[PDB]
RNA sequence: ACAAAUUGCGUCUAGCAAUAAUGAGAUUGAGCAAUAACAGGUCUGUGAUGCCCUUAGAUGUCCUGGGCUGCACGCGCGCUACAAUGAAAGUAUCAACGUGUAUUUCCUAGACCGAGAGGUCCGGGUAAACCGCUGAACCACUUUCAUGCUUGGGAUUGUGAACUGAAACUGUUCACGAUGAACUUGGAAUUCCCAGUAAGUGUGAGUCAUUAACUCGCAUUGAUUACGUCCCUGCCCUUUGUACACACC
RNA sequence: CUUCCGGGAAACCAAAGCUUUUUGGGCUCCGGGGGAAGUAUGGUUGCAAAGCUGAAACUUAAAGGAAUUGACGGAAGGGCACCACCAGGAGUGGAGCCUGCGGCUUAAUUUGACUCAACACGGGAAAACUUACCAGGUCGAACAUAAGUGUGUAAGACAGAUUGAUAGCUCUUUCUCGAAUCUAUGGGUGGUGGUGCAUGGCCGUUCUUAGUUCGUGGAGUGAUUUGUCUGGUUAAUUCCGAUAACGAAC
């Protein structure tokens, strides 16, 4: 609350959130088959600059990695 | 500490370090002038206080704007017999005080005490009654037998106390807030008390040293004899 | 001028004289500045600071904008004028103070291209050494003009071409060919200054991505007039007056 | 006139002295803070004007005396300088333009500064930055406490909304390095926010000046003077020289 003069109180309500948190679950969510297979929700990162550690997203028809969120977008790319 | 020994600037003080008179009054006897503070810090400084009576700052009006300096009083009485009176202006308190202690030291003067009514044990108040003005204030002071102290205003029931006499009277005309003149007006009035030709006095002396003839070998040498 | 410099001696001392010199009739301007002060100015120069105020919702802070430039008006510093001593064309051909790039785009030589604006290519230079012998301007010399708001004067508005940079819009500035207003020496009032001075006349530096139209310095051309006095606004503790405090507002 | 070697608050006074220290030659008139007020009213005198007598209610803390220091501020006498003239010279004030300040307005047109000593000033030649102002935004910053526990307390981008730019600042849906336990709580932190009339600093002018001071004396009760001047001369409180300390000091 600070003080001026003229011009008081314009006020855009200053609503800024921090985390939603409704959804994104820490992963929980995971099932092994018994002796001994496992099988890995969030199927890993085929990228090889990472150790594929990251649980690679689920989603619509654009999916990423966890090391970067932006980069890694499931289409495919290809080059060639 | 000393840390100065005092210079013999003056025949007179040339004498009270090299030692030829030792008793204060010798130069009263003759009425000497007293101009070295250096005397009386060898003959008295034992029991010799000072205290002030007022710090009395005084202003001069300069163009802009004022400019102001400072009257401080002080007095100075060995309790028995000796009183003096110091006042000067300076830039600073403390450049008056250590300067007007000095003020009040060159004119230390003797006080006749006289019996009041019957002369028994070390007379006390005064011989006579006295009057001393300056300026419209004139303290008029007056014996009062023993036991019954000084009565007066505060500031020279101070030049009393310190004066060696013991029981008197007083009354003081004019303005007495006045305090320059009525320091002074007292202490040309205790002064006084050796200025009256009380009959006591009419025999008279063998009427002369004259202590510039007593000790002319000294002050014939040029040498400065030391101690 | 490093002054017994002689000069009918001023209160025997500070009698101008210009006279003596022949680099020198001060080579000669600056800086420097006491005591007491002002409610001068600066909290917005500072991690100088009392206190006051504020702080996730900032006055703080970074971003995108805007503005500080906007206008019927008033006021000051200052710029080019109002022209024949001039405006043009030509020719001749004199400076000085300075400044110039290694953690920042400087000084620019040279060629080259472009109405220009500029641009390209290649150097110099950390500087008595290169820019640079910076070969500055006004002025000098023949002509065009023929005083006619003219060819004096360039505000004014279009247009494109440009530069610097993310970004140019009461505009960043700059080029051309147009556009030629006020303005003809300025009322009462009023500023500045005595020798290389006043004024005319450029240039450098300072700020500066680009922007002087201002401020400091520099040189050039070079006068008139006083060499006095206290009417004028003046100012300095001499005397005297007062009924004046915060002092004649 | 000279002086007290008398008095006085002093200026002064041969009386304004001998009014001494609680003083005494007789005698009379008069004063008691300032106003109100020589008014009001009564008596009395005058042709009248007026004269003599003469209050108080009320108001008030000073009013007054003498002297010092402040104006080489409208008074003499001096002595300077072109921010003084004079003898001029160039100027602006006229004209257009650049700015500066105002006023206007505006969302704000941020502001400090207003005679010399505010005004092309604040080095204040600003598109942004500056920037303090205006709109939109945006960022966060400390700790003991504390409560999730580490079943994700966080933090980041796509994607469509919001945008000025992708500010995952916010978010429809997604994975994620997760811990500084991201705290309401200590309260410190910044500030071109306020007061230069709370200050430091510097700077400005007072003042182009020639002017100040100190010990030691005599001057005065004292404020304060003297030194620090009569004259001559100087740019000069610079010097002779009267030389009332100087050897002084700025």
């Amino acid at each position: 609350a600070k003080k001026r003069k003229k011009k008081n109180y314009s006020t855009p309500k200053k609503i800024k959130h921090k985390r939603k948190k409704v959804k994104l679950a820490v992963l929980k969510y995971y099932k092994v088959d018994e002796n001994g297979k496992i099988h890995r929700l969030r199927r890993e990162c085929p990228g090889e600059n990472c150790g594929a550690g990251v649980f690679m997203a689920a989603h619509e028809d654009r999916h990423y990695c966890g090391k970067c969120n932006l980069t890694f977008v499931f289409s495919k790319p290809e080059e060639k | 500490e000393d840390s100065k020994e005092w210079v013999p600037v003056t025949k007179l003080g040339r004498l009270v370090r090299e030692g030829k008179i030792k008793s204060l009054e010798e130069i009263y006897l003759y009425s000497l002038p007293i101009k070295e503070f250096e005397i009386i810090d060898f003959f008295l400084g034992s029991s010799l206080k000072d205290e002030v009576l007022k710090i009395m700052p005084v202003q001069k009006q300069t163009r802009a704007g004022q400019r102001t300096r400072f009257k401080a009083f002080v007095a100075i009485g060995d309790n028995n017999g000796h009183i003096g009176l110091g006042v000067k202006c300076s830039k600073e308190v403390a450049t008056a005080i250590r300067g007007a202690i000095i003020l009040a030291k060159l004119s230390v003067v003797p006080v006749r005490r006289g019996y009041w009514g019957n002369k028994i044990g070390k007379p006390h108040t005064v011989p006579c009654k006295v009057t001393g003005k300056c300026g419209s204030v004139s303290v008029r002071l007056i014996p009062a037998p023993r036991g019954t102290g000084i009565v007066s205003a505060p500031v020279p029931k101070k030049l009393l106390t310190m004066a060696g006499i013991e029981d008197c009277y007083t009354s003081a005309r004019g303005s007495t807030g006045t305090l320059g003149n009525f320091a002074k007006a007292t202490y040309a009035a205790i002064a006084k008390t050796y200025a009256y030709l009380t009959p006591d006095l009419w025999k008279e002396m063998p009427l002369g040293s004259t202590p510039y003839q007593a000790y002319s070998d000294f002050l014939s040498k040029p040498t400065p004899r030391l101690h």
